[PDB]
């Protein structure tokens, strides 16, 4: 089931005999053992899945015009009232704070006391109604989906991270200057990305 | 003379002659160019 | 510069400092006749102070309040600032020497240990063949990593312990 | 084995063997170990290959100026020649330079440590061609040339590049201390070939005896 | 034969001793009982002087 | 009223016998070694503590050890 090599030639690595997703990666033999490997296969899937939708944010909110996804939080401090598509939501600070900590909780927890080992990684039921995972072959091969695109949105969620402190300017503006004047606008030229530029 | 090369094959002997060399290279070295702190 | 300092050519202290340490020789000179060897000996010290200073000035020293010169030893304002000859450069200097008087006397000492007597190399030692391991040394960092990469450098608990 | 370089009485211990531009110089001996002379092998190679296309560049072009076909600068000026022309590609170069060299200077390391080592399915569909006869040696990669049984044409390889591997040092120490090019360097040895040395003039030694 | 061969090298195993995983010459061996047969000797000596002792079976082991 | 013990390696020399000035040590019979002699400290009470015999136990480590311990009149060596 191995999908490739990240690099060609290298030698196999028998902890990643068979599971969604190898490359025969691991280079610092993180996972040898074999119960921590089910914690990180648990962490990445998760790690995963909150950067692919946190990742979509961030296009929402430029693609459709409505301002930054740094700028969100910016209303506090100011004190002007939180939107969504422009509506005015009425909540207070303090009352976000309250509801997402007992509401991620109650979620978090109910988790932790699945006990089924499969079932800590994917769930089924509730969490599926469509059916998708009833065809054997293509929940196979919607797994490697699942963790290809996954895999683009933690390492793309840091660029987002790492381009807005170099340089200041949004996600589709900074992209701009790279069409614009590829080989000017990159983050050699910022004077902060690399020491000595 | 083979004994005598074997004295002088003794350890302060050797020690001698590894002392003037070592000594009188920096020295030589410190009689020109004078006083050295940076390295160019 | 950096750190509050200035540059040792622009400093009052450190000009001060030399025409202080030349007016010592000066009123020394006065005692002596031009033309004896105690003037020519004061004459030449007069010329090495006076090259002294004009050199660490030329060559971007930093000098305190006091007017002394200052060195710098984290590379990286030293390669900013282009004071790397100072410190950081010397400390490739020693340890190339360093580690050329390790890899010698190892040698040596696994060598004269092959064969019968090795006690009496010690004290009366090879001359011929600490010579000829003293000229083979000049790329004892190759040697190291080819040791190391190879794993014939370390002993592997065939060491006496005490417990 | 070919002639050595001292004509008398050096005796090597592991050059005896067969290996290219082999003349019996190790003093030092660091080719004992043979895992890691299979690796000193491949170091002379890319300094030699690389060496000599770069050597080109001083040699073919400043042999033009000289003459005055062209008007190009010369190598230890070329560099803030480029920078200052309007249209320029300021120093994204030397990081390009790594991440393109990254990609394939590791394919060969990876080749080193596993030869003929490129999966089936890996790159898009040239997976084959990849594949090389020798390390250091590669098939694909030469069109015509390499066909002959007699392959020893590679002593060429070796001794032009381990000559230009003395070029580019003596490009480098003269342009240090002449202040000149190269081929204006020779120029002067041949109008004035006792003056024009690294004894007296190319201050290489503290000669000051004006008696 | 009881114990090693006259001649041979081993190993040594007991922690008290200065010679602890190293290696010396058998010099002979006796085969009468003793609780310690084994006579060794090293080219080191100890810190007064002496470079011999008589170890046993199981306090002694193969080279290296 | 020192402590004298001697251990299972004792190979018979008795050049702890000929050092010990008081006569603390004399030597047994035994079978364990080739010599089928063993030594003993029937009389602590005269020991001293100079460790004489210990510096000549030729063992790897020593085959006799003295444990000193609560001083006495004859262990001060006090002639008064
Ligand atoms: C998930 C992490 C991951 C990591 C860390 C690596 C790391 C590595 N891989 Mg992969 N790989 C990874 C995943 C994967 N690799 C491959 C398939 C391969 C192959 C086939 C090869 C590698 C190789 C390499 C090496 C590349 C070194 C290099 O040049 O980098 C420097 C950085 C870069 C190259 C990135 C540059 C950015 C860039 C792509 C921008 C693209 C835009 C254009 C430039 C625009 C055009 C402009 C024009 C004008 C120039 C390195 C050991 C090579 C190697 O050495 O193999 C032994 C190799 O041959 N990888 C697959 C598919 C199965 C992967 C799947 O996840
Ligand atoms: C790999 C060997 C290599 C060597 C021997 C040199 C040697 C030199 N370069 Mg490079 N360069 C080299 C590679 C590279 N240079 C540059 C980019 C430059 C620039 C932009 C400049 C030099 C300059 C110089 C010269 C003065 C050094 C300096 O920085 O002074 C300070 C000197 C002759 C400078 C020069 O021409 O000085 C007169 C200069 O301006 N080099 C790049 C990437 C673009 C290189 C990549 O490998
Ligand atoms: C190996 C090729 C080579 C060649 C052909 C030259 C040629 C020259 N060098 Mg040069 N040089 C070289 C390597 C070379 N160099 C290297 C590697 C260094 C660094 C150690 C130097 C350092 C240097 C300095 C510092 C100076 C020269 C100068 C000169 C010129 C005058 C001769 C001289 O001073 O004696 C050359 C002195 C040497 C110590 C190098 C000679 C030793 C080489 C390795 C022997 C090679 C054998 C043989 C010549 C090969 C034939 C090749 C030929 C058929 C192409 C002359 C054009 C002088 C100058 O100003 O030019 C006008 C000068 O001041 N060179
Ligand atoms: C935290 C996120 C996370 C976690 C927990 C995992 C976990 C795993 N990955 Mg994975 N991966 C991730 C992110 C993550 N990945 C990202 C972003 C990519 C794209 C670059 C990949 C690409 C990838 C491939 C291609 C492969 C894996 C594989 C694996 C599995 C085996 C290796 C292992 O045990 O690593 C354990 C690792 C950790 C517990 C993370 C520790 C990180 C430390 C603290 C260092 C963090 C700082 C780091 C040095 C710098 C990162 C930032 C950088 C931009 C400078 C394991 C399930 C292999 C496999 O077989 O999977 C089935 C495999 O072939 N991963
Ligand atoms: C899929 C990942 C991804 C992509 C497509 C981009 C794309 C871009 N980044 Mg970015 N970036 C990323 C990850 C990514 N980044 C991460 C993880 C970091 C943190 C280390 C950064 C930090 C960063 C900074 C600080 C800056 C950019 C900038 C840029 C833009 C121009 C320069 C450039 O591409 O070189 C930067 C990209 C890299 C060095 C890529 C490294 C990671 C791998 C190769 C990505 C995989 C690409 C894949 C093969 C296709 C361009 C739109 C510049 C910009 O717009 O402002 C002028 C800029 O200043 N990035
Ligand atoms: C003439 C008077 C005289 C003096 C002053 C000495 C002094 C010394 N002898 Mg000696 N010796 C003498 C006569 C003398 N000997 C005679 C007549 C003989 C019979 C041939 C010997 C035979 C002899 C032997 C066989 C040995 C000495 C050694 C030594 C040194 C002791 C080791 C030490 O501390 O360094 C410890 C050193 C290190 C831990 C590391 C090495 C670094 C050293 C110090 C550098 C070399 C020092 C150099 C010899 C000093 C110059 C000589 C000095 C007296 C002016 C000491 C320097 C021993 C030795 O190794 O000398 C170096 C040694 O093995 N001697
Ligand atoms: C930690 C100990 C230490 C260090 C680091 C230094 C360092 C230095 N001392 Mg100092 N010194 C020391 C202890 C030390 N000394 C002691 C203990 C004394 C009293 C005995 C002296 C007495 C002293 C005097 C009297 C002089 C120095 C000088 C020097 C400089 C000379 C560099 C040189 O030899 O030219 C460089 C030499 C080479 C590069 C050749 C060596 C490399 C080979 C060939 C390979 C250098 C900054 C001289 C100086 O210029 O002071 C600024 C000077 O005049 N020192
Ligand atoms: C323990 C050793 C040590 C210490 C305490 C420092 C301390 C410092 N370095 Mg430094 N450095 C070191 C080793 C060290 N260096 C080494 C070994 C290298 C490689 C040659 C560098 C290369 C380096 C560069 C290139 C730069 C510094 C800079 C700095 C300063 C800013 C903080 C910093 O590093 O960034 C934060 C680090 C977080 C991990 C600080 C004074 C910066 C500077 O110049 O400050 C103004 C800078 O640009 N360092
Ligand atoms: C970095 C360049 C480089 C490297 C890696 C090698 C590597 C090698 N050469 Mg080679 N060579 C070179 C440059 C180089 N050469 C140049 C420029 C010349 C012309 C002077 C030669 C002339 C030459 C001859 C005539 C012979 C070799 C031989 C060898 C092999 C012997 C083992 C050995 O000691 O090499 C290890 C090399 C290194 C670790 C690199 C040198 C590192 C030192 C510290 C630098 C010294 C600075 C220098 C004096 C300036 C090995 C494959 C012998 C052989 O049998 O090969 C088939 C042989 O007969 N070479
Ligand atoms: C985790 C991550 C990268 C992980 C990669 C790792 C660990 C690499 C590990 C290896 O290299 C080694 C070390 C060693 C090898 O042996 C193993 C591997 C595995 C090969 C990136 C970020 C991954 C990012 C994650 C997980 C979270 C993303 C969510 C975000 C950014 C949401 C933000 C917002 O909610 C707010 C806060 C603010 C609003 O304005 C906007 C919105 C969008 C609403
Ligand atoms: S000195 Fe030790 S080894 Fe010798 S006879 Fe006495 S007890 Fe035995």
């Amino acid at each position: 089931q191995r999908a490739g090599n990240f690099a060609p030639g290298s030698e196999p690595k028998e902890y990643l005999n068979d599971l969604p997703g190898n490359f025969n990666f691991d280079p610092l033999e993180l996972g040898k053992e074999k119960g921590t490997l089910q914690r990180y296969r648990e962490a990445e899937l998760i790690h995963c899945r909150w950067a692919m939708l946190g990742a979509a944010g961030c296009l929402a909110v430029e693609v459709l015009g409505l301002g930054n996804w740094y700028d969100a939080p910016l209303w506090a401090v100011t004190g002007d009232k939180p939107t969504w598509f422009g509506i005015e939501v009425p909540f207070d600070i303090a009352t976000i704070l309250g509801v997402e900590v007992v509401a991620m909780a109650v979620a978090e927890g109910l988790r932790n006391d699945n006990q089924d080992m499969e079932k800590r990684l994917y769930p089924g039921g509730a969490f599926d109604p469509l059916g998708f995972s009833k065809d054997p072959k293509s929940f196979e091969d919607k797994k490697l989906k699942e963790l290809k695109n996954g895999r683009l949105a933690m390492v793309a969620c840091l660029g987002f991270a790492g381009q807005h402190a170099a340089t200041g300017k949004p996600i589709l503006a900074a992209l701009g200057d790279h069409l614009s004047s590829p080989f000017f606008n990159n983050f050699a030229t910022n004077g902060v990305s690399v020491p000595g530029v | 003379m083979k004994d005598f090369t074997t004295y002088l094959s003794t350890a302060p002997v050797v020690g001698l002659g590894w002392a003037i060399f070592t000594s009188g290279l920096l020295i030589e070295i410190n009689r020109f160019f004078p006083d050295p702190l940076v390295f160019s | 510069d950096i750190a509050g300092l200035t540059p040792c050519s622009e400093s009052k202290a450190y000009n001060k400092l030399e025409r202080k340490e030349l007016k010592v020789l000066d009123k020394r000179l006065k005692q002596y006749e031009p033309g004896s060897a105690p003037y020519l000996a004061l004459q030449a010290t007069k010329e090495r102070t006076e090259n002294r200073f004009k050199t660490y000035a030329k060559q971007g020293l930093l000098c305190g309040n006091d007017g002394l010169p200052h060195l710098i030893s984290d590379p990286g304002l030293a390669l900013r600032f282009n004071h790397a000859g100072e410190v950081f450069i010397p400390t490739f200097g020693f340890l190339y020497v360093a580690g050329y008087i390790g890899h010698v006397g190892r040698q040596y000492i696994i060598l004269s240990k092959e064969d019968a007597k090795p006690t009496d190399k010690e004290i009366i030692l090879d001359v011929p063949l600490a010579l000829k391991l003293a000229f083979q040394g000049w790329a004892w960092p190759l040697a190291s990593i080819q040791e190391l990469r190879n794993g014939s450098l370390l002993e592997k608990d065939e060491n006496i312990t005490v417990s | 084995d070919r002639p050595l370089w001292y004509p008398g009485a050096t005796p090597p211990a592991h050059l005896d063997g067969s290996m290219l531009g082999d003349y019996g110089f190790d003093p030092l001996r660091l080719g004992t170990n043979p895992d890691r002379m299979k690796w000193f092998r491949e170091a002379e190679l890319t300094n030699g290959r690389w060496a000599m296309a770069a050597v080109v560049g001083i040699l073919f072009t400043d042999v033009f100026t000289s003459i005055g076909l062209v008007g190009l600068p010369k190598w230890w000026e070329a560099g803030a020649q480029t920078y200052p022309i309007d249209n320029q590609t300021l120093r994204t170069l030397a990081i390009i330079e790594f991440l393109l060299f990254g990609w394939v200077e590791t394919k060969r390391l990876y080749d080193l440590r596993n030869p003929g080592s490129q999966g089936d399915g890996s790159f898009l569909g040239i997976t084959d061609g990849l594949k090389g006869t020798e390390n250091g040696y590669p098939g694909g990669i030469f069109d015509p040339l390499g066909y002959s049984k007699t392959s020893p044409e590679k002593l060429d390889e070796l001794q032009n590049g381990r000559l230009a591997m003395l070029a580019f040092l003596g490009f480098a120490s003269t342009a240090a201390v002449n202040g000149q090019g190269p081929i204006e360097s020779l120029q002067t040895h041949l109008a004035d070939p006792f003056h024009v040395t690294f004894a007296t003039n190319g201050v290489s030694i503290p000669h000051f005896t004006e008696f | 034969e009881i114990g090693p061969k006259r001649g041979s090298l081993v190993k040594v195993l007991r922690p008290e001793s200065y010679w602890y995983n190293q290696v010396g010459k058998v010099v002979s061996v006796d085969q009468s009982g003793i609780r310690y047969p084994v006579v060794v000797r090293f080219e080191n000596q100890n810190y007064a002087g002496v470079s011999t002792n008589n170890y046993a079976l199981d306090e002694i082991e193969e080279v290296k | 009223a020192h402590v004298v013990k001697i251990y299972d390696t004792c190979i018979g020399c008795t050049q702890c016998v000929r050092a010990c000035p008081l006569d603390v040590l004399e030597m047994v019979p035994w079978d364990g070694c080739k010599a089928a002699q063993m030594a003993s400290s029937p009389r602590t009470e005269d020991c001293v503590g100079c460790k004489r015999c210990e510096t000549a136990c030729p063992t790897d480590f020593l085959s006799v050890r003295v444990y000193l311990g609560n001083e006495s009149t004859r262990s001060l060596g006090l002639a008064y």
